[PDB]
């Protein structure tokens, strides 16, 4: 049964860091400079992602290498 | 490694693991259902901080390791060594992901809901596979010796299932499980021997006892009477060496082991023996297909390989049958793994490639209705 | 006194039970008693014109 | 296959279906009037799909398909069994469309007018079919009898029709069926067999149990006496081996089956026995011709078989009748095919060429118009 | 402990033995019909040496001895069970002997011969008794319901009997028994439980989870609706203390245990429903009387103590017949033992005591003329 509450909480995980947004409170000029804020984001997070692909990338030789000493010392 | 999109063959029965791709005559990977866990904490650096070992890996060690079953009578106690055992299988020897191809497995007959839920969960969320199907063993058995008619006998490590299919026609209310296999026949060996004189208690000594059993014990054509000429023993008891050296010496023991699935009494059970259970079943049935059923029996499970089996079948049914109509029993070669040879030639076909179940109609349905639709 | 509440328990769970299933019997019983009635008095007022016409005869 | 241009005599009898060319003595195709229906739902991938048995595929397999008896006591129950037996008859063993011969189809006296408008319409507007008739099994019984005299005592399987035929003239008004038959003397059986101690509620058993007594079931010479000698039997009891191999020992139960027939009162009906009907029956004729019909009685039927029916109705019809006159009784060999044999010997005469109905007067008439045009 | 010279009436049902004096209106002696075996060899000394219990003092100890039924679907396995009963109900209970009052004991219809000459002959020859009579169980238990009209439905533990009774006129030719009963129900539940996840394997088990049927189990007003407002559960499952302490959850299983019986097609047999056999009972029947059937059905035998039997009668019935006419199906309280209350009022009537059968007419005619006798 923990499991599914694993994968529950991986789904729990993806929703913590969306929080409710208030437009309401706002005026014209503000909301743009916070639209900009909102962009920053996108783009910090696509920075993280791709770091993790070309690591993902690198890692994937490793195990390569990794599997050959595998199958030159056996 | 694999150039055919066919789905891998895992048959994950209880005691040994044989997983293996379509269209293979034998499992590549073949190791015991056994989790070591790391029993004490050590101060060293350096060690795999590895904390789940699984198949020949623990089997390499079992003297640091506690040794846990992850299938017992056929309900599975714990969830993490399944996972464990799939992700090892998947990323430790096929090497090969499970997000590129289909996945056939085979299940006991007369399983928990809850068992058959959670391992499809396990395979459609945490995982990404495209597609899966649950089979029962009869049928693939049933497949592999290549006929339509006759008594699968399927006799694993915990659990003794009978499934009689006529003609090719499946009778889920006679199916009739019994918990008695080669782990009460481990038991009684262990608890004899400790009558005789060598007392352990201990799971790695278990299972060394479970493996010259597999070796060496045989069943008896006839028990009093290889009691009475053992009595005064000569070749009937064999000195077997230890794989560590020490010098055992085990008679008739070996043929009375066994012999406890004909006489549960043994384990102090109300339960019938398995030739009784068989019997009792082929009355269930209608009396126009019994003569079939008896001239088309078949065995399955790795614990049919001991020495003696389908003549004291032989005998036992023809002292409880009537002794006027033939009754053959066929044992195909290698009928252990006839199973996992069934679903090879099962995910061949290009129906049965129509007949999977994708992620999306589980995932709107649920798992439940999933179980309704399989039956 | 375990006992006792678990009999009681499923005593009245019974008839309960025959409440539920006669209240609905009686329900069903009136809806046939009233819709032969209306089929008797509207062959009554079939009698009634038939009459009426064997009058106007 | 057949290349001569001549009807295709097809009996279609309570309990057995005799199909075969016109100009043969003996039925080519025979088998029994059954429908086997798969009774549950399997997940296997191979077998025939079809959803239909019929004939010697449904006796092949009795434990797997439920029974169903596609005539009973003469109403047409299913008309989907009508097509599967036609349409098998046609495509599966004769191995020739209707499209290029004649039928000449045989139906039991005193029949519904649905069950001859139905058969009628299937043949001519889902089959294409060039001309149809429909004829009464007593004439043609008659006819292959080589006499003009008598009265007809067909008995199937679950009706049993008196045709009284004088001079070769027919008695519509005399005609009188009674539904005891083979399926109620199986019925008996059955339940005094429950009462010996064997106990069964299958078809399959049931028509086991038919078949037995077909082959042994016979009729007494004089029932309380053989009961009184029965009593304390010896060789009055038999011991028969089932096809199965269960020994069954059945003594005077064989001779009190068929005396149902003579006493309806043990199923509890106000009917008379059928000699007695058949002497009422001979009442109701004119006195003239009594004589005759004392004389040419001839009898038809499978439920016939059975030895000891002719010493019976000749002493019950002495009993009841003077003993004056002569009153023998004539059984012909092989009087259960006789009636095909007629429609045989029917078919070849040119002037029954003549007195067919073609497809276009029948679909303007109507089949209501046909049923006046044939009687 | 009685002062009046009246026969004892003894009701041997299937499942239950219900033994008390004539006259009473319930019986004293109530306790399953079980034999509990000494299933090892004990080295203890002072214990008793009784080899055989019975009763009570079985039920009172399940684990150790292995628990025997002495009737199967009706015919009677084992004899000695039988003498073991009536020993203990005579000299451990009723504290009196047979050989001062008569004996009226209760049997079920359509019961084999030996059964009958084995229980006469163990009550004439071993026990000395001044006279017996067989009745069956229909007749007494109209005679409690205080009518001579209607359908008695009698469901014991292992055989479902359906006995139409019109005016007083017994109808052996219509009586058609089925062994669809509380047995099949509770192996039933057991196969659905161990689908659940709780397996259990042992007669023990089996005996509390029939308990626990009777306790909970009722029948559903409407299956595939209850099915679908279950899918989601709230107050439709219910969780049952076991006896022990284990906590036990049931929910939608109760009102789909009972359900087997209006399907047997879940224990894969051809037969009917109890409903639908007892509708072609009906049609069994004469029109005439019919409608009368229809408005004096009665049920008799432990298992229609569920709740919710009569409204699904109704509901089934008035589905199948016409809902023109009224169909009133009548239960009187206390059903289950009314028939051994008929017994009491049969046992005082001085006709009655006129209608019994000495031992010495017995033994010179012997058991078989005995049978002719009673009919
Ligand atoms: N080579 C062998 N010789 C004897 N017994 C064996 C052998 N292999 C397996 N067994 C026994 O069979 C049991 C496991 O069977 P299992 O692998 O579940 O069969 P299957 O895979 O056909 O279901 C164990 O109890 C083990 O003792
Ligand atoms: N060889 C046989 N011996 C005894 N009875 C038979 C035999 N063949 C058929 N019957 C009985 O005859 C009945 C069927 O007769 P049927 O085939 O309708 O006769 P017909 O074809 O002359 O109308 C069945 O009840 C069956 O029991
Ligand atoms: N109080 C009860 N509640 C529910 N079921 C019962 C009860 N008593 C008996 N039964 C069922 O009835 C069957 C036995 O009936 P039996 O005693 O033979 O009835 P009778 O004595 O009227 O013939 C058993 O299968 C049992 O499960
Ligand atoms: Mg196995
Ligand atoms: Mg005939
Ligand atoms: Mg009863």
């Amino acid at each position: 049964g923990k499991r599914q509450t694993e994968r529950e909480k991986k789904k729990k995980i993806l929703a913590e860091r969306r929080k409710v947004l208030a437009i309401d409170h706002l005026n014209e000029d503000q909301l743009r400079e916070k639209a900009k804020e909102l962009w920053q984001s996108i783009y910090n997070l696509e920075a993280e992602k791709f770091d993790l692909q070309e690591k993902f990338k690198q890692q994937k030789y490793e195990i390569n290498v990794l599997r050959n000493r595998i199958n030159d010392n056996q | 490694d694999e150039d055919e999109t066919t789905a891998l063959v895992c048959d994950n029965g209880s005691g040994l693991v044989k997983a293996g791709f379509a269209g293979d005559d034998a499992p590549r990977a073949v190791f015991p259902s056994i989790v070591g866990r790391p029993r004490h904490q050590g101060v060293m650096v350096g060690m795999g901080q590895k904390d789940s070992y699984v198949g020949d890996e623990a089997q390499s060690k079992r003297g640091i390791l506690t040794l846990k079953y992850p299938i017992e009578h056929g309900i599975i106690t714990n969830w993490d060594d399944m996972e464990k055992i799939w992700h090892h299988t998947f990323y430790n020897e096929l090497r090969v992901a499970p997000e590129e191809h289909p996945t056939l497995l085979t299940e006991a007959p007369l399983n928990p809901k809850a068992n058959r839920e959670k391992m499809t969960q396990i395979m459609f969320e945490t995982f990404n596979v495209p597609a899966m199907y649950v089979a029962i063993q009869a049928v693939l058995s049933l497949y592999a010796s290549g006929r339509t008619t006759g008594i699968v006998l399927d006799s694993g490590d915990g659990v003794t299932h009978n499934v009689p299919i006529y003609e090719g026609y499946a009778l889920p209310h006679a199916i009739m499980r019994l918990d008695l296999a080669g782990r009460d026949l481990t038991d009684y060996l262990m608890k004899i021997l400790t009558e005789r004189g060598y007392s352990f208690v201990t799971t790695a000594e278990r299972e060394i006892v479970r493996d010259i059993k597999e070796k060496l014990c045989y069943v008896a054509l006839d028990f009093e009477n290889e009691m009475a000429t053992a009595a005064s023993s000569s070749s009937l008891e064999k000195s077997y060496e230890l794989p560590d050296g020490q010098v055992i010496t085990i008679g008739n023991e070996r043929f009375r082991c066994p012999e406890t699935l004909f006489q549960p009494s043994f384990i102090g059970m109300e339960s019938a023996g398995i030739h009784e259970t068989t019997y009792n079943s082929i009355m269930k049935c209608d009396i126009d297909i019994r003569k079939d059923l008896y001239a088309n029996n078949v065995m399955s499970g790795g614990t049919t390989m001991y020495p003696g089996i389908a003549d004291r079948m032989q005998k036992e049914i023809t002292a409880l049958a009537p002794s006027t109509m033939k009754i053959k029993i066929i044992a195909p070669p290698e009928r252990k793994y006839s199973v996992w040879i069934g679903g090879s030639i099962l995910a061949s076909l290009s129906t049965f490639q129509q007949m999977w179940i994708t992620k999306q109609e589980y995932d709107e349905a649920g798992p439940s209705i999933v179980h309704r639709k399989c039956f | 006194l375990s006992d006792k509440l678990k009999e009681a328990e499923t005593r009245a769970e019974f008839a309960e039970r025959s409440v539920t299933k006669l209240e609905k019997s009686i329900d069903d019983l009136e809806d046939e008693l009233y819709a032969q009635k209306l089929k008797y008095k509207a062959i009554s007022e079939e009698l009634d014109h038939a009459l009426n016409d064997m009058t106007s005869i």
